[PDB]
């Protein structure tokens, strides 16, 4: 247990606003993990929206491509996301997702927090 | 007015300058012109960068009299520009009237129009200047460098300006090797580099294409990279394309940006760098090693 | 008849200026730049009107007596058509309505700027020949390649500079499959700047759904495909089949610069 993945500043904006996901994560070390930003759509499956390695190499999925950008702070062992351009198939529930790099067993998934554009 | 009386004194001391005494039937024509003539053979200039002899050169009288007393080697770089008006004996051509305290101006006006004994023109006066081409093959023994002997600089500066740039694209495409030619395309004027790129492309193996290579990275190097791909397209089984233009597929890229370090054959310090493209060159100096 | 003392003067010796003739100096005359002076020779009257109509360029002047005349270069009259889809050509010579890079008699000399390639006056002509079918690729890539290294470097010649890239990347924007276009994405990616960058991957997406989904699938990869990446460690683009496929000049930076991130191991790594 203590694996914490918690993540915030969701919230409600008119499409074309901004927001900034935090995911301060405690119990993993980012030197280790592939933190992995997903999102859930009302009665719709999981979907990966944004990666970096352990490294610091990200990748993003195509819809969200130049949009959104994820980031690592080491020292605050915090993982963001900034999300412009917001369009209204962006709403869904953002949460974090820590992966080991050789450990295919120690994944943690975290609580969400809401995002909604609309009128 | 008539003459009566003619006469040469000698000068003072320098024995060119004499005295024509002249004599006629009134005191004011009575006079004593001094004139000068010759002036020895000139391998040294009179003034900075000027050469003029004691000489009046009449309007009409043939141009090189003027240039007779000037050795012929030395003659070489100097032109024949227009001079300072003069006058002369029409007996005897190419003397220099002095303008003495009583030969004045407006007496030689006077004896002009008087009799035949006295003619008009202009000051013998060269400059320096440089050697005068004249011929294709003056300018090809000045450009190729064989013969340098009387090439003025514009002609014979090791490529410095570009005066033999039109000579040298097709006197370096027929030798390439050429040592005045790798000198010539050391200049990195466009000329140079896209004889070379065009020569590259069928002989990219030889060394003076590594020399190339060498020249134009980096500020000009895609004359390296067109030719390195019209040549490992013309030799597309040839091993030293095997990373420009991988001859198992069909566009050849498997190794080309980053990937060029997936392979050792890419990335092996011994090989000439002339068979990797400039940027891909560039990828295998940031390739991280485990 | 007072027996006068006559002499005449010692034999003419012309020099190296004397026996110049212009009709042998159609390679002095050429290459001669701007404020330079070609002595000619003696020039006949009747041979001046002959002589300003093969050099235009030229001025005639008079340098010296019995005739002595010099060329002096004014001007370039070289056209764009001429002398810009080509490196090595700096004059040429009209005759007949015909265009030769061999002199002839009869023919007049037009003459190319010497930094012709080094500013901008090329990129009008080349930005439309370069595109269709009269592209050729050896000019046009050592012509866009020449841009990025402007020898200029004046105030002039880098904003020459800045209305190509403007230009370019309108153009290259509706479509970068064309070859000019391609080599432009290239020559970017080589400068390795921060606004080469920049320009590459807004050029990038500004590409259809067509373009994409032909040469970027590397870039935006499948639901399967990304969610398969996450399960290990390395970036994607180091064992992805797209991105060991894909071209290079197509790949966005994220994904260029992550290609270069693969952990080689000593001799081949993969």
């Amino acid at each position: 247990g203590e694996v914490q993945l918690q993540a915030s500043g969701g919230g409600l904006v008119q499409p074309g606003g901004s927001l900034r996901l935090s995911c301060a994560a405690s119990g993993i070390v980012f030197s280790n993990n592939r933190m992995s930003w997903y999102r859930q759509a009302p009665g719709k499956q999981r979907e990966v929206v944004a990666t970096i390695t352990s490294g610091g190499a990200t990748d993003y999925q195509d819809s969200v491509e130049g949009r959104f950008t994820i980031s690592r702070d080491m020292a605050k062992n915090t993982v963001y996301l900034q999300m412009n351009s917001l369009k209204p198939e962006d709403t869904a529930v953002y949460f974090c997702n820590a992966r080991r790099d050789n450990f295919a067993t120690a994944i943690y998934w975290g609580q969400g927090t809401q995002v909604t554009v609309s009128s | 007015v008539t003459l009566n009386r003619i006469k040469i004194a000698p000068g003072i001391a320098d024995i060119r300058d004499k005295y024509m005494e002249l004599g006629f039937n009134y005191p004011e024509y009575n006079r004593a012109v001094k004139f000068a003539e010759e002036s020895y053979t000139y391998y040294y200039e009179t003034s900075p960068g000027e050469i003029k002899p004691k000489f009046c050169l009449i309007d009409g009288m043939s141009i090189d009299h003027c240039s007779s007393f000037i050795v012929p080697e030395f003659a070489k770089q100097y032109v024949l520009i227009h001079g300072e008006p003069c006058s002369s004996f029409k007996f005897r051509p190419g003397s220099l009237i002095y303008y003495q305290n009583e030969v004045t101006p407006e007496y030689i006006k006077d004896l002009k129009h008087a009799t035949d004994y006295i003619a008009s023109g202009q000051r013998c006066h060269f400059i320096k200047k440089d050697y005068l081409l004249g011929d294709s093959d003056s300018v090809a023994k000045c450009c190729s460098k064989t013969n340098t002997k009387h090439c003025p600089k514009i002609f014979n500066n090791n490529y410095k300006t570009e005066h033999c740039d039109d000579f040298m694209t097709g006197f370096c495409r027929n030798d390439p090797g050429n040592p005045n030619c790798l000198e010539w395309l050391r200049a990195k004027r466009k000329p140079a580099m896209s004889t070379y790129s065009d020569i590259c492309s069928k002989h990219m193996d030889a060394r003076y294409c590594s020399e190339f290579i060498r020249i134009i990275r980096p500020d000009y190097f895609t004359f390296g990279d067109t030719a390195l791909y019209v040549f490992c397209n013309d030799h597309k089984g040839n091993r030293n394309c095997w990373c420009a233009n991988y001859p198992k597929s069909n566009s050849g890229d498997k190794y080309l940006g980053p990937r060029v370090c997936w392979l050792h054959e890419c990335t092996d310090e011994s090989r000439d760098r002339k068979w990797l493209y400039y940027n891909q060159d560039v990828q295998r100096t940031r390739c991280k090693y485990v | 008849s007072v027996e006068l003392p006559k002499r005449d003067p010692p034999p003419g010796v012309p020099t190296d200026e004397m026996l110049l003739n212009v009709d042998k100096m159609h390679d002095v005359i050429a290459p001669a730049k701007l404020l330079e002076y070609v002595h000619i020779g003696p020039l006949a009257k009747d041979k001046e009107d002959k002589v300003k109509k093969r050099y235009p360029e030229f001025r005639l002047v008079n340098t010296g007596p019995g005739g002595l005349s010099a060329l002096l270069r004014q001007s370039y009259a070289g056209t764009a058509p001429n002398c810009c889809r080509t490196f090595q050509r700096t004059h040429y010579w009209k005759k007949d309505g015909k265009i030769s890079d061999k002199y002839e008699e009869g023919a007049v000399l037009e003459s190319c700027w010497p930094d012709v390639h080094d500013t901008g006056k090329c990129d009008v002509d080349l930005f439309d020949w370069c595109q269709g079918d009269t592209f050729d690729r050896n000019i046009c890539h050592q012509w866009i390649g020449s841009a990025f290294n402007r020898a200029d470097r004046t105030v002039e010649g880098q904003q020459s500079l800045i209305n190509l890239y403007n230009k370019m990347q309108t153009l290259c924007s509706k479509d970068a499959s064309v070859p000019i276009c391609e080599s432009f994405l290239h020559h970017l990616r080589a400068h390795n700047t921060e606004d080469s960058k920049e320009m590459i991957d807004y050029i990038l997406r500004q590409q259809s759904a067509d373009f994409k989904q032909k040469y970027m699938r590397c870039s935006y990869p499948t639901r399967d495909k990304l969610e398969e990446s996450l399960k290990y460690a390395e970036p994607r683009e180091c064992w992805d089949p797209e991105c060991s496929n894909a071209n290079v000049n197509f790949l966005l930076t994220r994904n260029y610069n992550n290609l270069g991130l693969c952990n080689i191991v000593r001799g081949s790594g993969l």
